[PDB]
């Protein structure tokens, strides 16, 4: 984004800068085990209240 | 009648429930913000440099 003004004229160079720099890192973990035991002709359970 | 009317077992089922729960937490953070002549530094950990 350039300008010229032709009224007016700034003295010397003025460079005026700024600078960001940013790095980031992440890790989740999430684990489950479960045992159950049970029989080979099992049925369900009817209880629901 | 005989087989109808027998004596059946009596029992006693004891059930133990147990959950145990640990937690550990571990932060550690510097945020600086150095001037020297026409230098403005600043570091963070939200923002980087």
């Amino acid at each position: 984004a350039a300008t010229f003004n032709p009224t007016q004229s700034f003295l010397g160079f003025n460079i005026f800068p700024t600078l960001t720099a940013l790095e980031t890192q992440g890790l989740t973990r999430r684990v489950y085990d479960g045992n159950v035991t049970m029989q080979s002709g099992q049925r369900s359970l009817s209880a629901t209240g | 009648v005989p087989q109808l009317d027998q004596v059946v077992p009596q029992i006693n089922v004891q059930v133990r429930i147990q959950e145990v729960n640990e937690r550990a937490l571990q932060s550690l953070g510097l945020n600086w913000r150095a001037t020297f002549g026409g230098f403005n530094v600043a570091v963070s950990g939200g923002t980087g440099l």
